[PDB]
């Protein structure tokens, strides 16, 4: 799971290694950061269900016929509403362990991994789901390191669906 | 393998929710101590080779059927294969210490140590008594008030130990 | 050459990633401890020949049959004693490459990476070279996180002998 | 690869040297000025997704002839194969803006490429071409004044287009 | 793996004894019907990704407990791991319909099955449900009447329709 | 390139023997084949015109949105109908091209394979694609096997988008 | 076991794919073939006593030394006649087994593959057994196709002891 | 690899374009008479072992250096691999006619021959007039008006021969 | 794998000791007999085709189970890999000779073969029959005084015999 | 090629070792041996014609078919008569080079690997060289160790051939 | 372990060859040199306590630091003359092994692998125990090729420090 | 490679004659004179480590320059490899010695060295003198009076400083 300390150990690690002041930096960096990270983790978890709701309608906003056009794959529905509400809280759940861990790991593993497949079978377009993930950059209210790790994970994740 | 933080988004991950303030908190005193975990990993480590050599020499005059003719300790080979094996087990037990958390030592270390020894006819309690003897001694340098800013480090001392034990429990 | 910077470039590199947070707090953890370690540096530069030359004095001194017995690897003679000091300087040399570095890349480089073969091959014993580093780490006069990342260096070096 | 420490201190190893006070405070002026060289980096992996896309879509614009049919950027898999080359050469500037040395870039990207292109028959003209066009792009990304502390990244700015440079020259 | 006719020659060849005529016209009318077979893979070849779609879609409605945070459908790598199995078991399906014989679907893809989804922790039984969703949806796009010669097409359906159910049972 | 005769000689050339009576088989399925196909070929190719315009007025009513959102991704002006044209009779071509072939090579090859960063990159929809595929199945008025075999490769390539 | 349907469907595995109308098409002409192996396999299933005697003779009046030299690999004796008259009859069994499953897949694994060992071992002459082979190709008294693919079978039978 | 329809297919994407009727028409004349082709592979294939053994015969009766002592067809490995040769390279030219298009012979045979040939040492204007020996007997062979449809196979006969020609100057 | 001698040392240092007065002798008498031994191997090894064939050629007229259709020497590649197995076992046998040492067979040769057959659905028992067929003759063969200088080789004939007992009684 | 000297060597350097007592014992046992068969090897060289023109008389006796048959494979004319003995002389000429390299390297190398593929190609019966070299066995007249080794390679060859 | 007749057997083993001429005469190399090696290891061992004793107290007077210095890697005190005596004793039962199996594989697996490992972890010098071997080298008082051999192993083992 | 009697052998093949007396003379006279052969190679064996590292001490003091920061000598890696180069060239000296042919030296050690040297920048003039020092070692080791009868090896050190000589021209 890509994160400072568990990448730090892996590295040394596979070099059969004992850790040195190489590794002993990557924390001392680490722990430079997570002040910020878990208090942006503590703030986005305050603001979840109002980022959840407006992400969701900004989505709608952009994208009408999904709220109109029949199909399983749509949100026309209260069914396909609560899927899509879901699925942007997952985005927005990960996020905020990524900032927790110092890395993309958690991102990576339960969301990013599979993604593709999962957005062709079910026929759900990466546009939309970008559209939520600029809403939150834009509205989560962060400052300084905070916004800009927090940004720096919403962007990440965009970039991978583009 | 996990570390501090990773090991707590993954139980949160399992039941779908976001950390609470308390786990964001309980993860913020231990940011706060960082410091004096890096200085115990240092020190470990810059005496490892001491830590090893004189845990083991300190085994084998307690154990000397371990280096007689004959034993598991026998011949260079054996020697050699039992020094490393000693050392690996420390360098483990220091990645634990680094990261927070047991699970790079228990999944890459212990996990399948007792059965390995076994079927080599190596053991298990002797390992633990080489073991004991490492912990005796990193403990003693970790706590060394020489050279190091004075403070508390008892809580991270339990932890250590407790690493150590882990092992020591995982072949004995 | 193991460095914070180059090893967070390696690992991305190897896994066909852009460079995220973790390396980026990686380069942080670095440019703190840089601080320190430029200035031991310049320390240890400056008290270089007295260091030298005390090194070798307290190995002549701790092992007296190194200036009394005959042979190419002993110092009975002055080549043997201006050897002996030229070794010393290297390992003080390479210690200042790895503060300068933030790594011990430098001197597992140039020096680590077949010592084995050196001092079998030529008959010198580690136990010298361990007893001029320890010289050297009781006396360079550092404090502060200068001193104790230098300490690491030389303790690095004398591991890598026992 | 060396990074901008590893560099002057492989050079002076093999002068036999410690390191001059005047290098040594070289060095010291790149530590105070790394959060700039940090954020540049920041900056532009943040925005790869659009600088590529917008590249080269700007690319096929000025030389059809490169996706009509029988062009080297005809068919879906060698339009695929053009993206990544994008890509990875932006993926590489970055590694060297972060490690402040080129070595990374000129080792394992540019060595042998226009070889490459010229074997396939890509024009490397045009890969040039798309590199200034990225030059330009993230060059505009990282001067951006909005959401950052302010302050001069001039001399940044200048070591970020040279690499750029750098690439479009090996493939011409 | 057999087909049709090699799965009779190996039961000939253990007696020593040529075929009979009866195995003869047998294996004749085999070939006689061959035309449907062929139309029946065709066909849901043709509608492989709605069939494994749907039969997925109705799944996941059916049993929620599977998509659930902490379930074994939840996670993209784990969604798509059995979005790809479901495929893969009618992948060898149709190829059993091809052959005429089940070794091919009991050989490479049954064999050893719920031994492994017991070590991941996959419900089998789940997986049982899944194919019998994968069943019912082929055997309507066979059985359909339009744009074809009209024909029974009943023993084959019923052929098909044994491979779904052997796939069922070995994870059941 | 995915064809009998091509697929005949080279598992014959990978187990490094002669063509036998099973390739000669092989053979002789395509060539009482390619009747219907080369058939099937020269009637779209003769209905080409009608039935790329024709899919393109069937995405634009499906999806009203690809031609009102402004974006170089959409067809909401001449230059992207004139793209979504194109990619139609891209589509179309290959499809002519597997029948005179007899296999999916030349849309494997040519089309198919890289399809997806393609989508991703650009944001072009597959289910426009799909819409499309399904108007000229509809369309070319095709019977016999000429038509069972058109089919099939339409089939396919909406197989390969979802 | 070589054969159209089996390797049809080995290739597509090899490629995870699903079949298409190239194994389809491998599958027609098997069927259309198949008409003539079931004919030819049965003919000479009921001219087998006939064609068995008639080909051991052949042999005999070949390589009259066969019958009158010493050895338990010759035919002297009832003994050397009975296993010369069973190893005929094991060729035209598996001839027929090729005709009915439409490749040399039962020939190559129960009879070709070892062959080479067991006449070096056993001392017998590859030149015995293809005078054998070509009597029945000249008396089994087929016609057209089921002639033509007899006629591989047992061709390819010689070539594998040439 | 290309077979006569995909060899088409190529030149018809890179212009962009549909085959033309008169193109199509072209594919169609081959169809037609692809009965007397798969005879022509059946025929050499099933004579394989005779065409090469004959032509190795006669080959090494014409020119006796190739197997005298110093020669490089002398010694049992030398002579396994000269045959072995002649066997690949009449599998190849099988293989050609069977696709209809010599890009099979070409790329996996002919490519790189000379050189290889030229650096053991073994002298290839013999191979050439080996190749030439197979290519006497196999159009014999094809040609047999026994046992078969009486027909026109000239032209696939001038086919067949431009291949063993296409292998012959390849090497000499 | 030990030879005579290394058997002797492994067996000292597992005691600590040095090699006895007495067992160095006999080590003596052993090396005095060297030239008996070493005619064994060759006079087997010579005739070990003879010995295979003659003894499966025997071993098939006693049970022609094995070679009916459905037996497990039936088709060429049963007959053959059967063939194998004997050459195989013969093969280690002389190596056991020539080392003076079973440790050769029991490890590399007749490890787990018990197993093997029993899974494989070969009849040990037989195998045992055929191992015996090959005993008899390859002790006929050493003890022929025909062209050898006189003496007893009875001892040797004895531990001979002995390896090939082991081979039998393992797959019984 | 396998003789004592160039295995001891290759071990050694496969195992990147200084040549031992080991391998120097190798050598003493070859040079034992050589006193022998360099003697052996002169003998049979003055008698050579003597035991090849006699040699294939006794093939001609056990097999007199070989002498009437017509076909390239037999001796019935000058020219077959002719390779026969040219083929035995080889065989006569690979023994001589292993008793002077003191092991069956040349024979492998020159004669035994491929072999069997020739047999097969040019229909010549392995049975007919082992009369031969039967007939060498027990005609060179040798004595003591030249005896022994020389029979040891002409057993060899005949192992080889069933 | 290295010794001439396992070598021989491992050698034929992964050729998957019976025993030819070649490894009869290495066979006949070790039984030659057996006579000698077996009479050397005799003589080491009823003269071993006075030889191993001489060594030690050579080492003591080379190397006079050794026994005034404290340090449990010295022998200043009963213990460590005790630990040194046992430890030449190992390497001159390890000489006689070699003796005996005619091969440098007992000294190898028992002694020589790990022996770096060893000495640099408890700092012993491997210039005290090359003093040692000179020693006995100096003294066994043999004769022939008994010394020659034995002399070989000596040398092997400092070569092997060196 | 080739070892004294395959060389002549391999040479008697190509003229496809037996070897005449003169050439087998020539190889008695060789087994004659192998006992001082073996005792040449046992010696320089046996003082390797002392032939080597007076050697590559001599050359250094010599040579100044190779060993200063900056040379190809300085930095322990390339120190470590110098002397490997030294001891390899000495073992396959050795090697031909033994073998009584200089094939596996030319073969396996001098083939291509030259060009390595180059490439790498090492100074083959530097390893040549390096050479031409184990040589006099060697001989005055293999030439010593001492612990050995009495006897003539003045044509046998002739022919071992020929190896010696061919390896470093081999480098110059
Ligand atoms: C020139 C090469 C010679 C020649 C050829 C020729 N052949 C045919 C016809 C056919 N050949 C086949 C072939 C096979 N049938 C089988 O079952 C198999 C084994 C798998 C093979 C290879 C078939 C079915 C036919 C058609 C039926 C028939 O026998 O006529 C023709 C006729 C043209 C056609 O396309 O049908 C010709 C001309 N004729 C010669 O005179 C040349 C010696």
């Amino acid at each position: 799971m890509k994160t400072p300390l568990t990448e730090a150990v892996s590295v040394a690690d596979s070099q059969g290694r004992f850790l040195s002041s190489t590794e002993i930096q990557v924390a001392f960096g680490r722990f430079r950061q997570a002040k910020a990270g878990l208090e942006a983790a503590k703030a986005l978890t305050s603001k979840a269900d109002s980022l959840i709701s407006g992400a969701a309608q900004a989505v709608y906003n952009k994208f009408p016929y999904t709220t109109q056009m029949q199909g399983p794959n749509y949100a026309a529905d209260q069914r396909g509403k609560d899927k899509c509400a879901r699925d942007i809280g997952y985005y927005l759940r990960m996020v905020t362990y990524c900032l927790i861990a110092g890395g993309t790991g958690p991102m990576d593993e339960y969301l990013i991994a599979g993604i593709d497949e999962i957005n062709r079978t079910f026929e759900l377009s990466p546009s939309w789901y970008i559209e939520a993930l600029k809403y939150i950059k834009a509205n989560h209210g962060l400052s300084g390191d905070a916004a800009v790790e927090a940004n720096s994970y919403l962007d990440y994740a965009i970039n991978a669906l583009s | 393998m996990f570390d501090a933080f990773t090991k707590v988004v993954s139980q949160a991950d399992t039941r779908g929710e976001m950390l609470s303030t308390a786990q964001i908190d309980a993860l913020s005193q231990m940011v706060a101590e960082s410091n004096k975990r890096l200085d115990v990993v240092n020190r470990i480590t810059s005496n490892a080779s001491t830590i090893v050599s004189n845990a083991a020499r300190s085994l084998f005059a307690e154990q000397p059927q371990l280096i007689a003719p004959g034993g598991n300790a026998y011949t260079s080979r054996r020697m050699a294969a039992c020094l490393r094996d000693m050392e690996i087990i420390l360098r483990y037990v220091t990645y634990a210490v680094f990261a927070g958390d047991a699970s790079v030592l228990e999944d890459r270390c212990l996990n399948g140590l007792r059965e390995t020894y076994l079927a080599l006819g190596t053991p298990g309690s002797s390992v633990a008594v080489g073991v004991g003897k490492m912990k005796e001694a990193a403990l003693a340098i970790v706590n060394d008030p020489a050279g190091i800013t004075p403070g508390d480090c008892s809580a991270l001392a339990s932890e250590i130990a407790g690493y150590f034990d882990r092992a020591a429990a995982a072949v004995s």
